[PDB]
Parts: structure tokens; sequence; C-alpha cells
């Protein structure tokens, strides 16, 4: 068996403005096997409301997957993405930052 | 679309 | 540019809890447009791009009775995967095909595929020539063996060269309003100091479709790809795509760094600077 560790990129749709709705994304890819959990966490707290994209994969076999919901930014309220998989020993967890 | 047609390892 | 449509199979055994699980995506270039997913109580194909509702509602009916086949064939392939590595029933296991068509802009056919993994690794390949194959290893040869004997590389070679680009062809025109018209990115540069000395510019390409872009950092006008960070590209959620590249540069020298964005829907290469 190959086991890949998964890629994550924690991002906003549209570049954050406070107080204006956008969507929060953590794009996870390159992973191998497929299960995985991935949570999105505002100020330390999951998120009720979450989808993803469907199972799909690239040229190598990895798979991919966009986790995604609505959200408003404002100042003080931080963002995170908590991802899950095999290759692991703990959750890593990747913040949200609006400058990147 | 994918049409029939099954292939066994 | 070209264009072409593809499809991916995953199908992921559960020991002790049942069948296994078995999705279908296909694409369209950088477009999803159906999905198969077995985990439901009657699983359908079903639209994931809005030109989708065009077709004849039959459409779905045939397609999810060869997706509820395939998935039959590959809780079987996962089994007899077993018995060729010499595996346990305990653990978990995943196979996977991904095959498609490749077409120019012209809809003339030039390229078709079809590969095979086990556990994520390559376990068989169609070769270029659609005629033969190419196994993995000594239990892959099993499966050439089989395939070889029964001409199943005809069948393949059938699909590939013919139904499949008809069928893209078909879906282009169906989604020709939005399959064909390149949304350019919406780029711009932000800065933020690292040092009391130094700051990091960063390029963003926002919102473009399709996914194929070129992000890169001049300074004086020739390439600098050795100090250039650069994400992978990312999709939005709304099927645009985003790419950011950034360069940390010595304060007061912001002028000597441009930004090239090249992209299809562009008339002409984006230059842009702080």
């Amino acid at each position: 068996m190959i086991q890949r560790t998964p890629k994550i990129q924690v991002y906003s749709r549209h570049p954050a403005e406070n107080g204006k709705s956008n969507f929060l994304n953590c794009y996870v890819s390159g992973f191998h096997p497929s299960d995985i959990e991935v949570d999105l966490l505002k100020n330390g707290e999951r998120i009720e409301k979450v989808e993803h994209s469907d199972l799909s994969f690239s040229k190598d076999w990895s798979f991919y997957l966009l986790y995604y919901t609505e959200f408003t930014p404002t100042e003080k309220d931080e963002y995170a993405c908590r991802v899950n998989h095999v290759t692991l020993s703990q959750p890593k967890i990747v913040k949200w930052d609006r400058d990147m | 679309a994918l049409m029939p047609g099954q292939f066994f390892v | 540019g070209s264009h072409s449509m593809r499809y991916f199979y995953t199908s992921v055994s559960r020991p002790g809890l049942g069948e296994p699980r078995f999705i279908i995506v296909g694409y369209v270039d950088d477009t999803q447009f159906v999905r198969f997913d077995s985990d439901a109580a009657s699983p359908r194909m079903e639209q994931r791009a809005p030109w989708m509702g065009q077709v004849e509602p039959e459409y779905w009916d045939q397609q999810t009775q060869i997706a509820k086949d395939t998935a039959q064939t590959f809780r079987v392939n996962l089994n007899t995967a077993l018995r060729y590595y010499n595996q346990s029933a305990a653990g978990s296991h995943t196979f996977q095909t991904m095959f498609g068509c490749e077409v120019w802009a012209d809809g003339r056919f030039f390229h078709g595929y079809r590969q095979y993994a086990y556990d994520g690794a390559d376990y068989i390949a169609l070769n270029e020539d659609l005629r033969s194959w190419t196994a993995a290893d000594t239990a892959a040869q099993n499966t050439q063996r089989k395939w070889e004997a029964a001409g199943e590389a005809e069948r393949h070679r059938a699909y590939l060269e013919r139904e499949c680009v008809e069928w893209l062809r078909r879906y282009l025109e169906m989604g020709k309003e939005t399959l064909q018209r390149a949304d350019p990115p919406k780029a711009h540069v932000t800065h933020h100091p690292a040092s009391d000395r130094e700051a990091t510019l960063r390029c963003w390409a926002l919102g473009f479709y399709p996914a194929e872009i070129s992000l890169t950092w001049q300074r004086d006008g020739e390439d600098q790809t050795q100090d250039t960070e650069l994400v992978e590209t990312r999709p939005g959620g709304d099927g645009t795509f985003q790419k950011w590249a950034a360069v940390v540069v010595p304060s007061g020298e912001e002028q000597r760094y441009t930004c090239r964005v090249q992209h299809e829907g562009l008339p002409e290469p984006l230059t842009l600077t702080w």
C-alpha cells in the first residue's frame, strides 16, 4: 500500500472584507487512502454547516476534496481547518490567514 | 456518457 | 485550446461494515458534470453542471444502471485483488480507474487513455497504441493475460475513439456558454513586511477558468523563479480557480519587481506592480 499525507490550504473565495459575506475554503489534496476527516472551526469550535466536493483524484492517483461554508469575516473572529488522516499522528490544524 | 461493458481484473 | 472528457472511479472496501463504497465523477475540461455515489438507499447518476439539464431523461436512468453494474464488478475486483496479492479480508483497500479522450479545439480526436491503480499504486495501464497492456507487477500480470486473451483492449479503443469523442463534442456544444468562455483572472499584488529591512510581494490571480495559468515574478524584466513561493492552483468553490506567487524583496526595491500573468482568457499577458 501507498500512503500519502494530505496537503492543506485554507482561504476565502473572495478577498476578505470584514462584514461582507464570503466562502471559507479548506482544500485537501495529495492524500491516500481516501478516508479523511475535515472540520472547519470558528474560534476553535466546529462549524455545523459544512459541505464538500465529490471525491476526485489526480494523475498520480492521490485524492483531493474541497470543504467550504458561508461565513462573514470580522476582525476578531479566527477561523481554521482541522484535518485528520491515517498518515497523521494527531489532527493537523491550519489557521486561516486572509493574506494568503 | 459511459457505455455498457464491464472488465473484471 | 484542446478539450477533454475524463472519468474517475473510486472503490473502497470496508471489511465488517458491509458493501464497498463506489464513486464516479466525470469532467469536461475543468468542470465536473456528473457524479455517482453508491452511499444512498437508491443511488442515481446525478448532474453536477446546470447545462446537463439538456439531456433526455432516459440518460439518467441509463447512466444510473451502468454505474450500479460497474460498482458490482469493482466489488468483485477488490476481492480478486486480495487473492492476487495474498492479503487478508481484514483491512480496507482501494481500486481506482481513470480514462478519457482528448480533442483539439476543432473536435478532432487525438488521445485516449485508461489506467488502473490498486491501493494508490499503478496496477495496469492501456498503452498508448490502445491495443496492449502494461502490468505493474506479477499480480497485475494475471489481469494482463486475462484481458489479452479476451480482446478487451479493442472494446477500450472503441469507446475512447468514438463514443467518448462524440459525447465530449455533444457536451461542449451543450455547455458552450460556460465551457468555452474563458474567465480571465482578476489580479492584484499585496504588500506585507517581512523584516524591517525586507518585504514580501504577493501576486494574486482569482476567479479564472480554465485552471491552467502562468504566474511569474520578474526583477528588472528577467524571471526570478528560485526566489518565488508559488502555491498550487486551488478551486474557488464556484467553478473558478485561484493562485498566488510571492517573493521577498529588500525595502525600497519594489519597483524592480513585476508580476506576469498569462492565461487563456487574457487577450495579452498582464503586467502588474505594487
